[PDB]
Order: C-alpha cells, then structure tokens, then sequence
C-alpha cells in the first residue's frame, strides 16, 4: 500500500513473496474510480478492470503476451463485448448484415464505425463519424435516418431524422437495453 | 431466433448427490445474458443464476453456473429434498427471450412395485348411459408403467385415459390412474373386465378382473 | 418488500378479449423494464411481451403480434396487457415479471408473480358428477367427471383424512370436459368401522357435493 502525497490514491498492491513479481494491484482515486490489475508468471498484465466515476467499468480479461485479450464494457442495462489488440480495442454489435464497431484507442480516442454487407444500393446502411460531436450518423438511401451520439457519461443516445433527413426531430432518447441498439441497425 | 436445448429430459438423483444440468444453444450466447430458473410445481418460477455466475441475492452456494459460448452448465453440489424442481435455462440478450424445454429433477429411490385396484362403474352412473372402469396404480417407483385393458380377453385402445400424480412429498412415490370410458350399451354386452399391469418392480404382470354381478 | 399481483384473467370464448393487470409494490417501478411470460398447461415458459421504463419501446413474440398490446402506468405503479382476438393456443398462466437488469450489474428476471390462468374455449361452465368407487389394505375413491373449467378441490372427511389420499390431476376428455379421481388407501379393518365423506369443490360453478362410499 502506497498513498500518494495529495491523499487521493490508495494503491492496494501485493507482491508474491519477495517484491519482484507483481501479482495484483488496485489503485482507488478520489472520484470513486479504481483500476484493478492482475499479473501472470512473467509479470505482464493479465487482466485490467478500470472503473470510471459513474460506475461504468471497462473490463479486460485473458491478456496474452502479444498484447491481445478479451474485452467487455459494462453499462447501465447492457454490455458491449469485443477484443483488445496492441493497436486498439473493438466492441461489436451485430444485427442482420449490419455490424456496429466501437473503437477505443490507447490514447482514449473513442471511434465508432458501421458496415453493412448487403449489396443493395437502397437498403444498405452507411455511417459517418464526427469527432467533435461524438455522433455516428446513419445514412440510408443517401439520406440521414438516425443520430448516435456517444455521450461522455458512457451512454448511447438515439435521435431520429425526418422523412427527408434534413434535421433531427422530437427528442433524443437514451438506450437501456442491448435489444434497442440492434433495433437501430435494422 | 436462439433456441435453447436442455439435457437430459429428467434426471433421477438421490438427495445429497451432485446434479449436473446442461443447456445447449443453437448459436453463441454471451456469458452476460444467460440465466437459470427453478419452478416448483404449482408455483411461479424463481430466478436462480444470472450472468452465469451471479446467484441473485438469496440462493445458497450449492447452485453454481458455468460455461460459455455454445454450452452452459448448472451444477447443484449437494442435493436437498426441496431442490427437486424443474429447472430452466434462459437467454435474455436478443428478442425473443427463449427458455429451455425444462429438466425435471426427480428424487431417485428404490424401485417400488404398485398396488393395483380395480373399480367397477357405479350403479348410479349406469343410469346416465356411460360406464367408467378405473384401474388404480398406487405408490410405485419409477413413474414408468404399462396398463392395458382386456374386455372378454381383448385388448382395448382409444377408450382409456391416464393420470399420474407427481412425486410424493413423503416417500417420493408415484400413483397412476386408468379410466376406461364406454357406453352402458357396450358395457352390458361384455362380462369380464380385466386390467393388466406391468412394471419394473413387478417380476410378473399382475391382473385384476371382475364380473358384472 | 418486492412483490407483484396479477389479475384480469378468466374463461373466454375463442376470438374474445380480456385485459391483464399487474400491481407493483416495494420497488421503484419507473426504473425497471417489465415483461409478460406465459406457460401453457404442462409446458415450458414462453416470453410474451416487453416494455421500456417509459413505455416507448415494446417488443412481442411472432405469435401474439397484432393482437396483444402491453402498456404501463408509472404513476399508478401498474402494468397491463390487452389481449384481443384470443385463440385457443393462448391458454396459459401469464406471469408478470420484472426485468431486473436496470443497472450496471447484469441480472435476469428478478421477480415473478403468482400469475393468472386464462382459458380460451367454447365450452360452457359445467358442474361435476361425482360417483363412488366401491371396493389387507382396501381402496376407496370418488370419481368426478364432466366438469368445466378447472380447478376442483377434493377433501376427505372434511380434511380429517389426509394420509394415503391421492387427488389425481384432471384429464381432458374428447368432450372438452375435465375428469379426475381422488382415491384413499385405508386398512381393510377400517371398513364399516369408519365412514368416509368425499367433498368436492367446483368454485367456478359453485357446486358443493359430499359423497359417501360404502363397500356394498
Ligand atoms: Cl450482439
Ligand atoms: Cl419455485
Ligand atoms: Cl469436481
Ligand atoms: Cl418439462
Ligand atoms: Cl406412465
Ligand atoms: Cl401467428
Ligand atoms: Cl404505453
Ligand atoms: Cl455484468
């Protein structure tokens, strides 16, 4: 246990028997956020559970030596699962021929991409990602249909456009079930 | 649509043993969207396990869920007499949220032969034009049994229905009924009404018959 | 304490309609999704309908689409299931259920209610006909037949006789009327010494019959 100077960090770290090979480590910050890490026979990270201030966790399990592993993000009402690589993390939601990918870079840059394998020029879905607004805009038949704003509060919000795609209408609703995300990609 | 298949159909174990319940999915189900449920007869189902690991605030440590991907298993370490209910595997990721066909966890006891009794139709019932002959199988195990009706030494089919009780709460036994429904006109042109019973605990088939009068 | 009470079911003709009600207490109704689950007689569980917290999003199974509607009232802490164009295959015990997955922890269906038995049939209400079953160990019984709908409760000697009593589950005859037998296993020496009363109770038809069985 090593507490930082500003009395804000509680680094619950445990050594195996001597002080060379790490085993487990938990660091709790002031803003209710923790980063649990587990290690292997070598000393490279095996699991990495990171908790944000709002309670949404980003859990990494089964980290291999090459830098890969299993990825899953737990949220209020639904979870997003995927894979981590030494490049970036991808979280995948699939509905029919449409696959939605959420990308989290090693620098924290969140990216969202969409792909539809249908070859029809009408029903195929395409998306454009806005970095500043953090909204994925789904386009169908060269007209905008839905807006997918990914809030900094770790939630997915959908706002629908009009019949011509000129502007969004009504109010933007929040997603509380995984089936809702699948319904948006149909 | 994801289809869940449960194996076995029924599992006959004694109390104190270990019961392994497996649930198969037609596709890959995420480990975060699978649940196990228990339904005792005559009552609503109860949530046992969620996330394949969480025990849902009040379930003892005997119940344990495991598995991933296609195959999921639920194991009860040390069985207790109240654990012999019907168990269901369910996924709740994508609609429709489908349940397994169900597994009946039955108490396994020593094989008991039935006590067979035959009841002639009531004289009051004959005035209504219908005659009901009932053959009762009492306090046997296992539930599986064969009952056939012989009228004037002739096998009968299509005129008999069977009802079975559930496993007895005291001695873990089963009882069976077999009613032969036929008209009074058909009843009065035949003399001998027999009931042949075959069972695992019966070394030889038993027959109970009566004559009108 | 968390619990749910269900109401609205009953016996209706094919093509009819009825409304289910689920009263919720002991928990924040506004924060949870809700579901309808039915279970056919002697069959497995089948999910029926689902509703969002605010009721904006509703999902149904393929079979009940265009006939069933699920709504809720957060203020009244209630939830409903309108069931139009009822078919015979809709006969099941409909369980109102709380989703449970309302937060970060993934939870299955947390809470289940007692359920309401809806029966879709063209048969009218029927009163049972009770006939005695005359006989080391002797057997006696009462046979109730041609009654509709379920259930029927049978008691021997006004509940005094309980050991060795077997009330068999009702079987559906070809006429659409239920039929079951209640039997008692008693020592053969008890015959004549003891008098056996069998009491059947068909609440739907308000039928009270006490039948006496003697060896003859
Ligand atoms: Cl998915
Ligand atoms: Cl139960
Ligand atoms: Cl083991
Ligand atoms: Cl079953
Ligand atoms: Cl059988
Ligand atoms: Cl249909
Ligand atoms: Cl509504
Ligand atoms: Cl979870």
């Amino acid at each position: 246990l090593t507490i930082s100077d500003d009395l804000g960090q509680t680094t619950l770290e445990v050594f195996k028997e001597d002080g060379k090979t790490l085993v487990s480590k938990k660091v709790t910050s002031k803003d209710k956020s923790s980063t649990e890490e587990k290690f292997n026979e070598k000393g490279e990270v095996s699991e990495k559970i990171i908790t944000r201030a709002d309670g949404t966790r980003l859990e990494y399990t089964g980290i291999k030596s090459d830098g890969s592993g299993k990825a899953k993000e737990v949220l209020k009402g639904y979870v997003l699962e995927g894979t981590l690589t030494a490049e970036k993390t991808t979280l995948v939601v699939k509905e029919g021929t449409v696959t939605l990918s959420k990308n989290i870079s090693k620098s924290g840059e969140v990216s969202v991409e969409l792909n539809d394998t249908d070859s029809s020029a009408a029903t195929k879905k395409t998306a454009a990602w806005n970095s500043g607004t953090s909204t994925l805009t789904i386009t169908v038949n060269s007209k905008k249909t839905k807006d997918l704003v990914f809030t900094k509060e770790n939630t997915i919000t959908v706002q629908q456009y009009d019949s011509n795609g000129t502007k969004l209408e009504g109010s933007a609703v929040e997603i509380t079930k995984l089936d809702e995300i699948k319904n948006a990609l149909k | 649509e994801i289809v869940l298949t449960q194996s076995p159909g029924t599992l006959s174990l004694s109390p104190g043993e270990r019961a392994t319940l497996s649930c198969r999915a037609s596709q890959s189900v995420s480990s975060s969207y699978l649940a196990w449920y228990q339904q005792k007869p005559g009552q609503a189902p109860r949530l046992l396990i969620s996330d394949t690991s969480s025990r849902a605030t009040g379930i003892p440590d005997r119940f344990s869920g495991s598995g991933s991907g296609t195959d999921f298993t639920l194991t009860i370490s040390r069985l207790e007499p109240e654990d012999f209910a019907v168990y269901y595997c369910q996924q709740y990721g994508s609609s429709p949220y489908t349940f397994g066909q169900g597994t009946k966890l039955e108490i396994k006891r020593t094989v008991a032969a039935p006590s067979v009794f035959i009841f002639p139709p009531s004289d009051e019932q004959l005035k209504s034009g219908t005659a009901s002959v009932v053959c009762l199988l009492n306090n046997f195990y296992p539930r599986e049994a064969k009952v056939q009706w012989k009228v004037d030494n002739a096998l009968q089919s299509g005129n008999s229905q069977e009802s079975v009780t559930e496993q007895d709460s005291k001695d873990s036994t089963y009882s069976l009924s077999s009613t032969l429904t036929l008209s009074k006109a058909d009843y009065e042109k035949h003399k001998v009404y027999a009931c042949e019973v075959t069972h695992q605990g019966l070394s030889s088939p038993v027959t109970k018959s009566f004559n009108r009068g | 304490e968390v619990q749910l009470v269900e109401s609205g079911g009953g016996l209706v003709q094919p093509g009819g309609s009825l409304r289910l009600s689920c009263a919720a207490s002991g928990f924040t109704f506004r924060n949870y999704w809700m579901d309808w689950v039915r279970q056919a007689p002697g069959k497995g569980l089948e999910w029926v309908a689902n509703i969002k917290q605010d009721g904006s999003v509703k999902y149904y199974v393929d079979s009940v689409e265009g006939r069933f509607t699920i709504s809720r009232d957060n203020a009244k802490n209630s939830l409903f299931l309108q069931m139009n164009s009822l078919r015979a295959e809709d006969t099941a015990v409909y369980y109102c259920a709380r989703d449970g997955y309302s937060g970060y922890d993934s939870v299955g269906f947390d809470i289940w209610g007692q359920g309401t038995m809806v029966t879709v049939s063209s048969a009218s209400t029927k009163g049972p006909s009770v006939f005695p079953l005359a006989p080391g160990t002797a057997a006696l019984g009462c046979l109730v037949k041609d009654y509709f709908p379920e259930p029927v409760t049978v008691s021997w000697n006004s509940g005094a006789l309980t050991s060795g009593v077997h009330t068999f589950p009702a079987v559906l005859q070809s006429s659409g009327l239920y039929s079951l037998s209640s039997v008692v296993t008693v020592p053969s020496s008890s015959l004549g010494t003891q008098t056996y009363i069998c009491n059947v109770n068909h609440k739907p038809s308000n039928t009270k019959v006490d039948k006496r069985v003697e060896p003859k």
